[PDB]
């Protein structure tokens, strides 16, 4: 929200925690909802 | 009320349909003014 | 035998007039010209019948 990148595909993020332990992280967030317009266009068959 | 939904594309589901007959066997189209139509077949077997 | 239609543009993409149409419209929106004989069709037909009888 600070950087105004509310809409995206990937979001890198790194930060370091305070206190005695010099602890820092790496982080990527995403919300993928990969979909298809026609559910019936594809015909899937389990062979035997 | 506050859901602010967004609409994506909608599937169409087109029906399966193709004459193969009117475009192939029925080229001529005739409308009627009368109430009936006759058809004539001429049997030709010349001896 | 079947009567088959064909669609023809009035002008070519290059501007050559493919299909010349000439007539005299009488009011806005008219698409087809009308022969002048419309107002006298019945008079002509009935006078022909008159001379015959």
């Amino acid at each position: 929200q600070r950087e105004g990148i509310n809409a995206s595909a990937r979001y890198p993020k790194n930060w370091v925690t305070t206190g005695d332990p010099a602890r820092e992280f790496t982080m990527i967030q995403s919300a993928p909802l990969m979909l298809l317009a026609d559910p019936d266009e594809f015909v899937s068959v389990q062979l035997a | 009320m506050y859901t602010t939904a967004q609409l994506l594309a909608a599937n169409e589901q087109k029906f399966k349909f193709d004459p193969l007959f009117l475009r192939l066997f029925f080229r001529e189209s005739y409308p009627f003014t009368t109430e009936k139509v006759y058809l004539s077949q001429i049997p030709g077997l010349v001896n | 035998m079947p009567q088959k239609w064909t669609w023809i543009p009035r002008e070519l993409p290059g501007g050559r007039a493919s299909f010349i149409h000439v007539f005299e419209p009488v009011e806005d929106g008219q698409t087809r010209g009308a022969n002048v004989f419309y107002s006298v069709m019945e008079q002509m037909k009935m006078l022909d019948t008159l001379q015959n009888t």
